[PDB]
């Protein structure tokens, strides 16, 4: 029943006031972009900035296993849209949120089905 | 004079003709850093400004392009420049990334190793390098062409790079190879590209624009390279983040470029003429399949 739990121990770790993981790469974009939260190229609009998926990715950047039956990842090789009040920490931001599945926005910065 | 507003500066036609001895490069501005926009690493910048240029050029870009990065890790364990070639090419292009250490990639399939240790059973649409050696630095003795991953950038060039192809590998100063530039006289057109933003260092990308595969110019890489570094002693070149800041036309234009088989015998003056101008690539359209050797002992 042992497995490494990332997610919480990153939580934690900003809880008790640890630095943020750097390094994710900012991508140069019109900021005009649709702000859909996971994307081909970046689309972030005038309140985001787009980051280099694998960047931001906890597991890609901890390699470590991705968790999930086949070890597929929702960000490498893809652009992540993040809430310019959050691109201190793009990869706690992915941890903590979820994605619209109707209108691919962030559900709470951008997704406006309910 | 408008230099600053460009994505970076090319070497201008009559210093390719000069015959110069190499001397030292001593830039005007060497050691000055240009502002970045909040939050954009150098990586970023450069390589968007390369893109940038690379976008003024006759690029082939077929359906299905397939583009090899090498030197792609960073000491932050991650690829900024792939990540920027990933936002300029097409999407589904296939983009290979390598490097000796350990990194992060959002590049179809990364391989970790020397770069001697890659092989491909597909040619390639474009060769990018980034690749440098820390030990470039120790510099004791005359400043002599440098074999290590050069070496092995010339072998793969005429190996794997596709009729019409072209490439863009980083030299400096110190970090360069004259069989590397007497092979840019293989391609219909070559320049040595300084970025703006990084103009205050003796870097630049020698860009070999649509490969002939024969040369069409016998160039002397010792001589050339005193050239390249003649210009940069004698331009100074004003650091310069402008181009940045537009990124409305960024993504490289689908052209959708013929592919073709052909053989040795069906290379003509009509197919070197499409291949010159960007609009014809010649390799097989199968699989794409790249391997690390890996040496096993204990
Ligand atoms: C051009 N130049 C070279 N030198 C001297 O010659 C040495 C070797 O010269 P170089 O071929 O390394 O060229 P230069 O210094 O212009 O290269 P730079 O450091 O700007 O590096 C260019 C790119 O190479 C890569 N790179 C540099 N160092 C590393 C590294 N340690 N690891 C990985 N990549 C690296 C990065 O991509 C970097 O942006 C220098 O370290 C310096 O003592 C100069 N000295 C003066 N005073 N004025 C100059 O104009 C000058
Ligand atoms: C300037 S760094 C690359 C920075 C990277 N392009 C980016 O986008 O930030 C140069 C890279 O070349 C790599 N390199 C140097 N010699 C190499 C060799 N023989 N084989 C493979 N990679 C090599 C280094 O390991 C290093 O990560
Ligand atoms: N392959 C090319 N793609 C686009 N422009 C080119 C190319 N080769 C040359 N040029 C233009 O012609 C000059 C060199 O002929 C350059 O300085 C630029 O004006
Ligand atoms: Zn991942
Ligand atoms: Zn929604």
């Amino acid at each position: 029943a042992f497995a490494v739990d990332a997610a919480k121990a990153y939580k934690d770790y900003l809880a008790s006031g640890g630095q943020p993981i750097t390094n994710c790469v900012k991508m140069l974009c019109t900021h005009t972009g649709t702000g859909q939260a996971i994307t081909v190229t970046p689309e972030a609009n005038m309140d985001q900035e787009s980051f280099g998926g694998a960047s931001c990715c906890l597991y890609c950047r901890c390699h470590i296993d991705h968790p999930n039956p086949k070890g597929f990842c929702d960000l490498k090789g893809k652009y992540v849209q993040i809430p310019t009040t959050c691109a201190n920490d793009p990869v706690g931001f992915t941890l903590k949120n979820t994605v619209c599945t109707v209108c691919g926005m962030w559900k709470g910065y951008g997704c406006s089905c309910d | 004079s408008s230099q600053a507003w460009q994505p970076g500066v090319a070497m201008p036609n009559l210093y390719k003709m000069q015959r110069m001895l190499l001397e030292k490069c001593d830039l005007q501005n060497y050691g000055d850093s240009a502002t970045l926009p909040k939050g954009i690493m150098m990586n970023v910048a450069k390589y968007t400004q390369l893109c940038q240029y690379l976008n003024t050029l006759t690029l082939a870009v077929p359906y299905n392009m397939r583009v090899i990065h090498f030197g792609a890790g960073s000491d932050k364990g991650v690829a900024p420049g792939t990540a920027v070639l990933r936002q300029w090419l097409p999407t589904g292009t296939l983009l290979v990334d390598s490097d000796l250490n350990d990194f992060v990639s959002d590049a179809d399939s990364t391989l970790i190793g020397d770069c001697a240790t890659v092989h491909t059973a597909n040619k390639w649409d474009l060769i990018i390098s980034d690749m440098y050696d820390p030990k470039t630095k120790n510099v004791t003795k005359e400043n002599d062409s440098k074999e290590g991953f050069f070496t092995y950038i010339c072998g793969f060039i005429q190996q794997k790079l596709a009729l019409g192809g072209s490439v863009a590998i980083k030299i400096t100063e110190h970090s360069w190879n004259a069989d590397l530039y007497k092979l840019m006289g293989h391609f219909a057109w070559w320049t040595a590209f300084v970025t703006n933003v990084n103009a205050s260092s003796s870097e630049a990308f020698l860009i070999g624009c649509n490969y002939l595969g024969k040369p069409r110019e016998q160039i002397d890489g010792y001589v050339m390279h005193a050239n390249y570094i003649f210009w940069r002693n004698t331009n100074p070149i004003q650091l310069s983040s402008y181009s940045l800041f537009d990124m409305s036309k960024f993504p490289l234009k689908l052209r959708g470029t013929a592919v073709m088989s052909l053989k040795e015998g069906q290379i003509n003056d009509m197919i070197l003429s499409l291949l010159s101008k960007g609009r014809l690539i010649i390799r097989e359209n199968n699989r794409v399949v790249i391997s690390s050797d890996v040496l096993v002992n204990n």
